[PDB]
C-alpha cells in the first residue's frame, strides 16, 4: 500500500548499512512522499555532509529529489551537482529534466559573468557543473540536429563546443551559414562577436575551397585589414583571379575608406 | 424519435457548441490568450450532459477523421449510430484542417467529452485507456493552453478513477502529475490537481499525510473560485482534526462563502455539516437560519438535534442523539469530531457564563454549569480562561472570575488595523481590475 | 529458500529472541543485540512492499513480531527515542499491509500505547490525527485504546482530579512508564493553568493546585519554572499578565502603512 | 459546475425562529405565579 | 531538445501578458 | 466632501442602475455634462484621499520627530 | 476606506463595462 | 528552429520592456 513514511525512522538509526536500505528506499518512494522527507532534510543532508557514509552519493540524490519536489531549485542543483553517476546521468526521468534544465540554465549565468572578467579574477566553475553541461554538450552533439546545440553552444559561451559542432559531421557547411547569420544578427556582445568570428573564419580557412565571399565579409566586421590583405595576395598567387575580383568588388561595397586604404596599402607591399 | 432529433439538434448545437469550443479552442491557440478556453471549459459541465452515442461519433466523425489512430481509439469505445437520415457532416476541419493533427486542446476536449461520455457511459476503463492515453497524449504535450484542458480532464480522470473507486492508483499519479504543473508555473492545473489529490487523502483518513501536503504546497492565489472553495473545505477538514479549531471555522465559513451561489446543493450540505460541529467544539452556538434552509433542512436536521443538545447542555440528551443519529455521522465523516464534543460540552456553558456574568463567584459557576464541586470548576473555569474561550481572570484570593474591563476601541488602534486590511484589499481590487482591463489589441 | 532459511533464522533469532523475550525476564541488553540482527535479515527480507513478491506472511509477522518484540522491548528499556524509532518503523506494518497480513491482537495493543505516547509528549495534535487511523468501533471497545482516549477526554475537559485517580486503570505496565511522564506533563499542563488564570496564589493552596506532596518539589517548579514567589508566600504570577502596548503610538509603523496607500494610488500601473 | 464529486445527499412555517424559542420551560404566568407566591408569602 | 523548447514556451507566456499590458498602457495614455 | 460625494453616489446608483440599453453608447454621449458617473465621482475620491493621506502622514511624522 | 471602496467599485464597473465592450465588439465582428 | 525562436522571443521581451518604461513615463509626464 505504502501509506506511511516511517522510513525516516530508519535514517534516524546508526547502523550504516541500515541507512543505505532506508536511503535507497526513500529514493524509490521520494517521488510520492516528498512531504515527510522535506522535514527530514538535515537527516539526509547530514548523511551527505558526513564524509564517512558508505553511500553518500546516494544520500544527495534522495535529498536532491526531496528538494526538487519541495521546489527549492536553488538548493536542488547544489545537491544534484554534489552527487555523481546515478546523480543525474540517467538523463531519463522528469526530475532529471528539471535538474538538468536548471543546471544548464545555471551554467550560462556563471559563464556570462566569467567572460566579463577573464583577467584571472574570473570566478571558478565546478567541474561537475561543467561536466554535466559538456556531457549535455556531448549529449546535444551526438543526439540529433546540431543546429540546436550550436544555439545552446553560443548560449553559454563555450567556443570549443561551438567549433566542435560546426566542424563535426554537421551534415553540410550550410549550418555554417546559419551560425554566421545568428552571430551577426542576434549577438549583442562585440567581444564575443569577435571571438565567434574568429571561429567562423578559422573554419573558413580549413575548408577545402574556403568560402572567400563569406570570409572577407566575416572579416570586415572582425576588423582585420591585414588578414584580408594576405588572403588577397595568396588568391592572386594561386591564379584564382575570378573569385579574387568579387572579394574585392564585394569588399569596396561594405568596408570603410580607412579599412580599404589600409588593405590597399598591404597589397602594394 | 423527435427526442433524438432534438438530441442531434442538441448534438449539432453541442457540436456547434463544441465547434464554438473548438473554434474558440483553435481561437486561443492562435489567439494568444488562454482565457478563451475557460469559457469553453465552463460550458463543459453544461455540455457535459446532453449527449448520447451518436453525438461523439458524428463529432469524432466530424472532428478528427484525419484517418488518425485517434478515431480508432474512441470510436470503438462508443456505440456508433446507424445510417441516420440527418447525416449532417459536422466537420470544422475540412481537408487540410483534417490533415493537420488536432491541436492538443481540442483532441483532449473531444477525448474528454468521450471521457465525459465514458463517465456518462460509465466506461471509466475505456476512458481509462482513453484518458491515460489522453494523459499519455497530454503527458508529453507541453503547450500552455492544454494545461487548462488537461486540468479539467484530470479531475474527470480522477473522477473516472473516482468512480473506479481505487483512488490509490491515482494517488501517486495525481501526486506526481501535480509536480509537472508546479515546475511550469501553471495556474489552473496545479489548483485542480491538488483538490483531487486531497480528496484522495481524506478518503482514506491519512490526515497526517494530508496535513503535510498543505504545509509545504502553496495554493495559487489567482485560482478559480470553484477550486478556491474546494481547497478551503479540505484544509478546513484537516485543520479541524488537527485541533486547530479557530482556524477551521475561519476557513470553512470562507469556504462556504465561495460556494457557487446555487449549483452545488451537496458541497454546501457537507460544509455546513462540519461548520455546525466545528463551531460547537469551539464554544459557539451556530446560526439558526442554517437549519431552516431548504437544501440543508433535512440534510443538517441530524446535526440540529445536536446543537440543541449543546445549548441545553443535557448530556443525557447529547448521548441519546449520538446513539440514534450518531451512526449517520460516520458516513459524513464526523462521528470522531462529535466524540470530542461529548467531553467538551462544558466549555460553551463556561462561555455563556463569561459572556453574561462579569464577576461570578466560582461556587455560582458550579451551580449554573452542573459541575460537581466548586473545586472542579476552578480547573474548568481557568481552563476556559486559559484556552482563550473567555477573557477573564480568576482571583483565587476570594474565588471570583472577573471579566476583563472592556475599553473604548475607537480610541485604541484596533479600528485602524481593521481599516488597513480593508483598504489594502480595496486598493488591490482596483489594481486587479485595472491591471487586467483586457483592452483587446486594437483591431 | 534463502528467505525461509533467514525466516528459519529470523524465527531462529525469533525463537532465540522470542525465547529471550517470551521468558519472564526478556533482558533488554540480551534482547537488544538479537533484535538488531533480525532487522538486517529483514533489511534483506523486507521492511516495505518493495518487490511485488508475496512477502512471507510469517516474515511480515516476524518483523512485526520482532518489532512487536521491540515495541514492548522499547517500553521495557524506557528509552523514548527507541520507542519513536521502533514505533514509527512499526507504524508502517499496521496500515500498509492491512489487506493481506492478518491482525495479531498485539496490533491493537501497540496501537493502544501509541496514542498514550503522543499524549505523554503533549503532542495532542498528533494524538487525534492518530485516532483517525483506527476504525470507529475500536475507539470505544478496545481497552488499550480506550484508556488514553478516555484519559485524553478528561484532560481536555479539565478533570485533572479524575486523571490522577484514573491512573490506576492502566491494564498493562507498559502504560505505567509513559503515564508517569503524563503525570509530569499534566502537572505542567495544570501549571499552565495556574499561570494566566490566577494573578496570585497560596502556597498551601498552590501546593494543592499543583498536586505537590513536597514544598521542595514546589521549589522545583520554583527553580525549573521559577514561578516568582510572592512576598506573602503567594507565588506572584501577577507579573505574568501585565498590561503593555496601550501607551505608545507606533508612529513609524503607520507612516509606513499610509505611505503604502500613497504609493498604490500613485503607481503608474 | 455542480459538485457531483460530493454527493448531493410538515414544518412549512414561514417565520424565522431564534434559538431561545426552542427552550423548554413552563409558561410565564406559572413562573410569575410561583415567583409572586414565593415572595408573596 | 526538450529543455530548450520548454524554456521558450514559458518566456512566451510572459511576453504575451506584456503585450496585452502594453496595449492597455497605450490606451490609458491616448485618452 | 463626504456629504457631497454621497449625493453623487445616489446619482451613480440611478445612473448605473438605469443602465438603459436604448443604444447605450449613445446614452453615454447624450448625458455628458460633466456629471455623476465618474467625473464628479472619484475626482472627489482623489481629493478626499489625498487630503487625508497627507494629513495622516504629517501627523505620524510629527509624532516621531517631535518627542 | 470609503474613498478606497468607491474607487474600487468604480474600477470593477469599468472592467465590466469594458469586458462587455470588447466582447460585444467581439461578437459583432462576425 | 529551437534556438531561432528563442532569441526573437527574448529580444521581444527585452524590447517590450522599453515600451512599458517609456509609456509609464509619458503617462506620468502627461499628468503634469
Amino acid at each position: 500500500i505504502t501509506s506511511a513514511a516511517g522510513i525516516i525512522s530508519l535514517l534516524d538509526e546508526d547502523e550504516p548499512q541500515l541507512k543505505e536500505f532506508a536511503l535507497h528506499k526513500l529514493n524509490a518512494v521520494v517521488n510520492d512522499f516528498w512531504a515527510e522527507i522535506s522535514e527530514s532534510v538535515d537527516k539526509i543532508e547530514v548523511l551527505y555532509e558526513d564524509e564517512g557514509f558508505r553511500s553518500r552519493q546516494f544520500a544527495a540524490l534522495v535529498a536532491s529529489k526531496v528538494f526538487y519536489h519541495l521546489g527549492a531549485f536553488e538548493e536542488s542543483l547544489n545537491y544534484a551537482l554534489g552527487a555523481g553517476d546515478l546523480f543525474n546521468v540517467n538523463d531519463n526521468s522528469e526530475y532529471v529534466e528539471t535538474i538538468i534544465a536548471k543546471c544548464i540554465d545555471h551554467y550560462t549565468k556563471q559563464c556570462v559573468e566569467n567572460a566579463d572578467l577573464p583577467e584571472g579574477e574570473k570566478k571558478p566553475i565546478d567541474q561537475r557543473l561543467e561536466g554535466i553541461v559538456n556531457k549535455m554538450f556531448q549529449r546535444c552533439l551526438d543526439d540529433h540536429k546540431y543546429k540546436q546545440a550550436i544555439g545552446i553552444a553560443l548560449e553559454t559561451r563555450r567556443l570549443d563546443v561551438f567549433e566542435k559542432t560546426i566542424l563535426e559531421s554537421n551534415d553540410v557547411p550550410g549550418m555554417l551559414a546559419y551560425s554566421l547569420k545568428l552571430c551577426m544578427s542576434l549577438m549583442q556582445n562585440k567581444q564575443f562577436r569577435n571571438k565567434v568570428l574568429r571561429v567562423l573564419v578559422k573554419i573558413y580557412m580549413n575548408l577545402e575551397k574556403p568560402d572567400f565571399i563569406n570570409v572577407c565579409q566575416c572579416l570586415i566586421f572582425l576588423d582585420d585589414p591585414q588578414a584580408v590583405s594576405d588572403i588577397l595576395e595568396k588568391l592572386v598567387k594561386e591564379d584564382n583571379l575570378l573569385m579574387a575580383y568579387q572579394i574585392c568588388f564585394d569588399l569596396y561595397e561594405s568596408a570603410s575608406q580607412q579599412f580599404l586604404s589600409s588593405v590597399i596599402q598591404n597589397l602594394r607591399t | 424519435a423527435a427526442a433524438e432529433h432534438s438530441q442531434r439538434e442538441l448534438d449539432t448545437v453541442t457540436l456547434e457548441d463544441i465547434k464554438e469550443h473548438v473554434k474558440q479552442l483553435e481561437k486561443a491557440v492562435s489567439g494568444k490568450e488562454p482565457r478563451f478556453v475557460l469559457r469553453a471549459l465552463r460550458m463543459l459541465p453544461s455540455t457535459s450532459r446532453r449527449l448520447n452515442h451518436y453525438v461523439l461519433y458524428k463529432a469524432v466523425q466530424g472532428f478528427f477523421t484525419s484517418n488518425n489512430a485517434t478515431r480508432d481509439f474512441l470510436l470503438p469505445f462508443l456505440e456508433e449510430p446507424m445510417d441516420t437520415e440527418a447525416d449532417l457532416q459536422f466537420r470544422p476541419r475540412t481537408g487540410k484542417a483534417a490533415s493537420t493533427p488536432l491541436l492538443p486542446e481540442v483532441e483532449a476536449y473531444l477525448q474528454l467529452l468521450v471521457v465525459i461520455f465514458m463517465m456518462n457511459s460509465k466506461r471509466y476503463k475505456e476512458a481509462q485507456k482513453i484518458s491515460d492515453d489522453l494523459m499519455q497524449k497530454i503527458s508529453t504535450q507541453n503547450r500552455r493552453a492544454l494545461d487548462l484542458v488537461a486540468a479539467k480532464c484530470y479531475y474527470y480522470h480522477a473522477r473516472v478513477y473516482e468512480f473506479l473507486d481505487k483512488l490509490d492508483v491515482v494517488r501517486s499519479f495525481l501526486h506526481a502529475r501535480l509536480r509537472t504543473a508546479t515546475l511550469r508555473h501553471d495556474a489552473d492545473g496545479q489548483a485542480t490537481l491538488l483538490n483531487l489529490l486531497l480528496r484522495n487523502y481524506l478518503h482514506y483518513s491519512l490526515y497526517d499525510q494530508a496535513e503535510k501536503l498543505v504545509s509545504k504546497s502553496v495554493f495559487p492565489e489567482q485560482a478559480n473560485n470553484n477550486e478556491w472553495a474546494r481547497y478551503l473545505y479540505y484544509t478546513g477538514r484537516i485543520k479541524a482534526i488537527q485541533l486547530e479549531y479557530s482556524e477551521a471555522r475561519r476557513t470553512m465559513t470562507n469556504a462556504l462563502r465561495k460556494a457557487p451561489q446555487h449549483t452545488a446543493v451537496g458541497f454546501k450540505q457537507t460544509v455546513h455539516k462540519l461548520l455546525i460541529v466545528v463551531e460547537l467544539l469551539l464554544g459557539e452556538i451556530p446560526d439558526r437560519l442554517q437549519f431552516r434552509q431548504p437544501s440543508l433542512k433535512r440534510s443538517l436536521m441530524p446535526y440540529f438535534l445536536l446543537t440543541q443538545a449543546v445549548r441545553t447542555g443535557n448530556l443525557a440528551k447529547f448521548n441519546q442523539v449520538l446513539d440514534q443519529f450518531g451512526e449517520k455521522f460516520q458516513a459524513d465523516g464526523t462521528y470522531t469530531l462529535i466524540i470530542r464534543l461529548r467531553h467538551n460540552v462544558i466549555k460553551t456553558g463556561v462561555r455563556m457564563i463569561s459572556l453574561s456574568y462579569s464577576r461570578i463567584s466560582l461556587a455560582d459557576i458550579a451551580q449554573k454549569l452542573q459541575l460537581d464541586s466548586p473545586e472542579d470548576a476552578e480547573f474548568i473555569v481557568a481552563k476556559a480562561i486559559r484556552d482563550g474561550v473567555i477573557e477573564a481572570s480568576i482571583n483565587h484570593e476570594k474565588g471570583y472570575v472577573q471579566s476583563k474591563e472592556m475599553i473604548d476601541i475607537y480610541s485604541t488602534r484596533e479600528p485602524q488595523l481593521a481599516f488597513h486590511q480593508r483598504i489594502s484589499f480595496c486598493l488591490d481590487i482596483h489594481n486587479m481590475s485595472v491591471k487586467a482591463m483586457r483592452f483587446p489589441p486594437k483591431s | 529458500a534463502t528467505s525461509g532459511a533467514v525466516l528459519q533464522a529470523a524465527t531462529g533469532m525469533y525463537e532465540q529472541l522470542k525465547g529471550e523475550w517470551n521468558r519472564k525476564s526478556p533482558n533488554l541488553s540480551k534482547c537488544g543485540e538479537e533484535l538488531g540482527r533480525l532487522k538486517l535479515v529483514l533489511l534483506e527480507l523486507n521492511f516495505l512492499p518493495t518487490t511485488g513478491t508475496k512477502l512471507t506472511k510469517q516474515q511480515l509477522i516476524l518483523a512485526r513480531d520482532i518489532l512487536e518484540i521491540g515495541a514492548q522491548w522499547s517500553i521495557l528499556r524506557k528509552d523514548i527515542p527507541s520507542f519513536e524509532r521502533y514505533m514509527a518503523q512499526l507504524k508502517c506494518y499496521y496500515f500498509d499491509y492491512k489487506e493481506q497480513l492478518p491482525e495479531s491482537a498485539y496490533m491493537h495493543q501497540l496501537l493502544g500505547l501509541n496514542l498514550l505516547f503522543l499524549l505523554s509528549q503533549n503532542r495532542v495534535a498528533e494524538f487525534h490525527t492518530e485516532l483517525e487511523r483506527l476504525p470507529a468501533k475500536d475507539i470505544q471497545t478496545n481497552v488499550y485504546i480506550k484508556h488514553p482516549v478516555s484519559l485524553e477526554q478528561y484532560l481536555m475537559e479539565g478533570s485533572y482530579n479524575k486523571v490522577f485517580l484514573a491512573k490506576g486503570n492502566i491494564p498493562a505496565e507498559s502504560y505505567t512508564f509513559f503515564i508517569d511522564i503524563l503525570l509530569d506533563t499534566i502537572r505542567d499542563e495544570i501549571a499552565g493553568c495556574i499561570e494566566k488564570a490566577y494573578e496570585k496564589i497560596l502556597f498551601t493552596e498552590a501546593t494543592r493546585i499543583l498536586f505537590f506532596n513536597t514544598p521542595k518539589k514546589m521549589t522545583d517548579y520554583a527553580k525549573k519554572r521559577g514561578w516568582v514567589l510572592g512576598p506573602n508566600n503567594y507565588y506572584s504570577f501577577a507579573s505574568q499578565q501585565q498590561k503593555p502596548e496601550d501607551t505608545t503610538i507606533p508612529s513609524t509603523e503607520l507612516a509606513k502603512q499610509v505611505i503604502e496607500y500613497a504609493r498604490q494610488l500613485e503607481m503608474i500601473v | 459546475d455542480e459538485f457531483e464529486e460530493f454527493p448531493a445527499e410538515e414544518d412549512a412555517h414561514v417565520w424565522e425562529d431564534n434559538w431561545d424559542d426552542d427552550n423548554v420551560e413552563d409558561d410565564f404566568s406559572n413562573q410569575l405565579r410561583a415567583e409572586l407566591e414565593k415572595h408573596g408569602y | 531538445r526538450q529543455y530548450y523548447l520548454s524554456k521558450i514556451e514559458e518566456l512566451q507566456l510572459i511576453v504575451n501578458d506584456k503585450s496585452q499590458n502594453l496595449r492597455r498602457l497605450q490606451a490609458q495614455r491616448n485618452e | 466632501v463626504v456629504k457631497e460625494m454621497l449625493e453623487l453616489a445616489k446619482n451613480y446608483n440611478k445612473a448605473v442602475e438605469e443602465e438603459d440599453k436604448m443604444t447605450p453608447e449613445q446614452l453615454a454621449i447624450k448625458n455628458v455634462g460633466k456629471q455623476d458617473p465618474k467625473r464628479h465621482l472619484e475626482e472627489h475620491v482623489d481629493v478626499l484621499m489625498t487630503s487625508n493621506i497627507v494629513q495622516c502622514l504629517a501627523a505620524m511624522l510629527d509624532t516621531v520627530v517631535f518627542k | 476606506y470609503l474613498a478606497s471602496l468607491i474607487r474600487s467599485v468604480v474600477a470593477l464597473h469599468n472592467l465590466i463595462n469594458n469586458k462587455i465592450a470588447n466582447r460585444d465588439a467581439e461578437k459583432k465582428e462576425g | 528552429d529551437l534556438y531561432s525562436r528563442y532569441k526573437k522571443l527574448q529580444q521581444e521581451l527585452e524590447f517590450l520592456e522599453v515600451q512599458e518604461e517609456y509609456i509609464k513615463d509619458e503617462q506620468k509626464n502627461l499628468k503634469k
